[PDB]
RNA sequence: AGCAUAUUAGUCAGCGGAGGAGAAG
RNA sequence: GGGGCCCAAGUCCUUCUGACGAGGCGCCCGUGGCGGUGGAGGCGGUAG
RNA sequence: AGAGGCGUGAAACCGUU
RNA sequence: CGAAAGACUAACGAACCAUCUAGUAGCUGGUUCCCUCCGGGGCCGCUGCGGUGAGCCUUGAAGCCUAGGGCGCGGGCCCGGGUGGAGCCGCCGCAGGUGCAGAUCUUGGUGGUAGUAGCAAAUAUUCAAACGAGCUUUGAAGGCCGAGUGGAGAAGGGUU
RNA sequence: CCUCUGGCAUGUUGGAACAAUGUAGGUAAGGGAAGUCGGCAAGCCGGAUCCGUAACUUCGGGAUAAGGAUUGGCUCUAAGG
RNA sequence: GAAUGGAUGAACGAGAUUCCCACUGUCCCUACCUACUAUCCAGCGAAACCACAGCCAAGGGAACGGGCUUGGCGGAAUCAG
RNA sequence: GUGCCAGGUGGGGAGUUUGACUGGGGCGGUAC
RNA sequence: AUCCUUCGAUGUCGGCUCUUCACCCACUAAUAGGGAACGUGAGCUGGGUUUAGACCGUCGUGAGACAGGUUAGUUUUACCCUACUGAUGAUGUAUGUGCUUGGCUGAGGAGCCAAUGGGGCGAAGCUACCAUCUGUG
RNA sequence: UCGGCUCGUGCGUCGAUGAAGAACGCAGCAGCUGCGAGAAUUAAUGUGAAUUGCAGGACACAUUGAUUUCGCACUUGCGGCCCCGGGCCGGGGCUACG
């Protein structure tokens, strides 16, 4: 039992979860070295 | 039994996300308070987008003008 | 190597909990990811027995208790109401 | 290195970094491995993971049970690290490969130089009483050898 | 050097209303 | 009152260096003596 | 690279000679 | 709010949050260089500014290391050597967020303890084979759960 | 308590040994609370069937008071639709 | 000391007290057995605490020292308690 | 009844105070 | 009596164990008196005493007080150093056998499960002033 | 040291034509940032041959020419009025208080 608002604002967070590409390592001013990564048990949701 | 007994029971959400703030501010007003400096600027004019403040800014530097464009070629 | 899939698979089919995969077909199981009906038609993996749980030693002293067999004094556990 | 070889053209070298094994034990079997002949070291340590020799602990020997075989080192506390020995075994397999490498004699060679180090602390916790946290640390260390001919 | 008038102070917090200044005149 | 594009003069000789330094001509411009470029008045700039 | 995804690189502490 | 214990009010004889607030304290703790005199002097030291040194420096600045040579009663300083790679210092004045061993000081790092305490609630594992560099899987035994250690949902989680 | 359907691998490991002290269980001759602040804990009783049951009482109770006997296996008899 | 209630009186009470029966390792007086630890090993691996440290006698001393004085003396590194 | 003032009542509530010396402090005492 | 030490804490009565007192009963040969931080709580216990609940008496207008009585009331930590007890070492050429309950293996023969199912008897070993062993010039 | 702090100067411009703020979405291949279903930006003007982490723009040589959601209600719940198209469905415009 989910609402539509909810529903999407977990469809976000979901696609926020994946590694960076590592195509932007090789950029000219990259200072990024890894993904505000998420974990179901480690972090919950502001719910 | 009041601490860790106690916290099991926790099935019941006291809040949900805000319409207007999204925060988890009905009233026409905003909650804003002077002794909450702090909070008056995590959310205050320029933390957002300004999505039509700094067009108002860029227009005012140019006197609002409008009707004209550029001199075609 | 590991068959957690296929004996999965198997137990959804067959309908039963109970599993039996060949030892020796290791390998033709294990390609079987969907399969599984053919190996189950021809033998590879089938439904092994259910456990005995015999009734005999019951059916026995009910029959004695129906003679008149420990129902005595020293068998009565609840009153005669 | 620490103390590079005296002559460099009859020696070779192993290396072996952030090493996931216990440094205490690691030290203690290196130097109980030190200045052997490359096979009796082999041999020796072989027989550390068999439990058949043992490796004396002289420094860091708190709590360290008594054995038999530390007799044979004129001390009375021993212990049989199995992961330091295949950790040292595995670098002087490198070592002697090196040594083949480079057109060495593997049958003469001797471990002359020996050392652990300790590398950066690796972090894990542990749940304690009364809600606390404490933490679980893992000690892996650097190890170099330089292997020299003499015969 | 306590404390009640006093002081802190018409100040902090609270409410309402602006302008490019306001208010005043 | 805005916006845009421009406008002086060494990369000279020897030499150090991994690559505006040093020694000379002090040479050249100067109403022009901050930044960049592998310690610069002699690329953007600056003055007018 | 006695600069190796990191300028220099002290002390406490540890290994080795 | 309390069938009353000052009990409970998100781990209470007046909740929690922010502000007033750096609240006040005759009370506890701490309060940083040297020498001299009685019971002031620092060709001591730090950071920056005005002058000056036709000062120093990639033919190597600062910083750091050093069982090297020295100076000073000392605060300290000079030189040798190393490694380091880009700036720095003397003198005359000016200025200050200017000198630490303490404060159950703040932050960060690291020891001995110590390869130590410990990894002991819920009966229990064994044989063979397979993959593989090296408690998993399969088969066979022996066991356990027996108002379940079974099968499904609600709340909660949010892709597990 | 034991089993079948279903499920699991002994609950953050394993091996060797079987010292003290411990935690959790079991037993103990003769005595029987002498122990201890105190029979603390732990041990006696315990289910059914047939007998029997005091003081006192608000006549409801007390009351499973207290106390005694019996209880297996097997083969029958009688009764109960 | 009399609804700041006085007196009593069955049933009831994880309420306080005394005695008796029965029972028993509570005790005389301890012993043995089982399981899990502790123990030793492989792997893993904390914390509390810490001026410096860590053998005594007496003396004096902030009137009970570990160090000071005078004596006694003092022998690596450890393990289980 | 309401508005304003006046008198009473008002630990229901508010704020505050409840000396010093002293063979510890309190009681006593006054050597205040 | 004093107030020198300790109020950023030296655990506090008694008993028990190991190297209050009083009164009475009995035995004994005698049932002497004391100290060791009123020895001894990381040795115990927690009856007393010194929190918070509650009762009574007295006192107080009251909130409350009472070396006045009553009842119920969490006793933490050693793995460090030393001391001590022991231990290495250093220097110096019968799950046995019957019986038995419930269940299970189709029955029997045979067994297993019930964290040792219960019970009888019981080898070895261990062990008791619960020794018909020894104890000195 | 592409950041702060402090001082000074000029200006001193939000919103029902719907703001500040929030949500969601948008790139050939998460965040920040930039944008709004025309979504990593369209047009125009100036400038002038790049963007760049990776191949992928015929860049007319007049190098035109690279560089949404936040009438009644808050569950996408339920309407009403007038038009348009397709045969009830879809589209557009309206419908807050003072």
């Amino acid at each position: 039992h989910k609402t539509f608002r909810i529903k999407r604002f977990l469809a976000k967070k979901q696609k926020q979860n994946r590694p960076i590409p590592q195509w932007i390592r090789m950029k000219t001013g990259n200072k990024i070295r890894y993904n505000k990564r998420r974990h179901w048990r480690r972090t919950k949701l502001g719910l | 039994t009041k601490g860790t007994s106690s916290f099991g029971k926790r099935r019941n959400k006291t809040h949900t996300l805000c319409r207007r703030c999204g925060s988890k501010c009905p009233a026409k007003r905003k909650r804003k308070y002077n002794w909450s400096a702090k909070a008056k600027r995590r959310n205050t004019t320029g933390t957002g987008r300004m999505r039509h403040l700094k067009i108002v800014y860029r227009r005012f530097r140019h006197g609002f003008r409008e009707g004209t464009t550029p001199k075609p070629k | 190597s590991m068959l957690r899939l296929q004996k999965r698979l198997a137990s959804s089919v067959l309908r039963c909990g109970k599993v039996w995969l060949d030892p020796n077909e290791t390998n033709e199981i294990a390609n079987a990811n969907s399969q599984i009906r053919k190996l189950i038609k021809d033998g590879l993996i089938i439904r092994k027995p259910v456990t005995v749980h015999s009734r005999a030693r019951c059916r026995k002293n009910t029959l004695a208790r129906r003679k008149g067999r420990h129902m005595g004094i020293g068998k009565r556990k609840g009153t005669a109401n | 290195y620490s103390l590079d070889p005296e002559n460099p053209t009859k020696s070779c070298k192993s290396r072996g970094s952030n090493l996931r094994v216990h440094f205490k034990n690691t030290r203690e079997t290196a130097q109980a491995i030190k200045g052997m002949h490359i096979r009796k070291a082999t041999k020796y340590l072989k027989d550390v993971t068999l439990k058949k020799q043992c490796v004396p602990f002289r420094r860091y020997n708190g709590g360290v049970g008594r054995c038999a075989q530390a007799k044979q080192w004129g001390w009375t506390q021993g212990r049989w690290p199995k992961k330091s020995a295949e950790f040292l075994l595995h670098m002087l397999k490198n070592a002697e490969s090196n040594a083949e490498l480079k057109g060495l004699d593997v049958d003469s060679l001797v471990i002359e130089h020996i050392q652990v180090n300790k590398a950066p602390k690796m972090r894990r916790r542990t749940y304690r009483a009364h809600g606390r946290i404490n933490p679980y640390m893992s000690s892996p260390c650097h190890i170099e050898m330089i292997l020299t001919e003499k015969e």
